[PDB]
């Protein structure tokens, strides 16, 4: 609603979170960078001590 | 006139048929699980999620 988008036409067992596809929709700097980091988060495993 | 042996005849017929009137009473149906239950085109129906 921020930028005048369809809805969304999200299947159940999509793979692709909807911050995926979010990503690759919408055209502003801000926010898919923002979604980009949500998506490609994850816990780094090191082994220390 | 009765004439005896120009009357008589022999008569032809199956032996020991039986009959069955309903016809659906050996079958025994389930559905799927509906969740899981699918259109004409292989592509699930209710996966709106």
């Amino acid at each position: 609603p921020a930028f005048g988008m369809q809805r969304m036409h999200y299947r159940n067992g999509d793979p692709q979170t909807p911050f995926q596809i979010a990503e690759q929709q919408i055209q502003n700097f801000q926010v898919a960078n923002w979604l980009h980091f949500v998506n490609n988060n994850q816990f780094r495993q090191v082994v220390i001590d | 006139q009765f004439d005896f042996r120009a009357s008589m005849h022999m008569l032809t017929s199956n032996l020991t048929f039986t009959v069955y009137s309903d016809l659906l009473a050996f079958v025994s149906a389930d559905t799927v699980e509906p969740i899981n239950a699918v259109a004409f085109d292989n592509m699930r129906i209710m996966n709106e999620l």
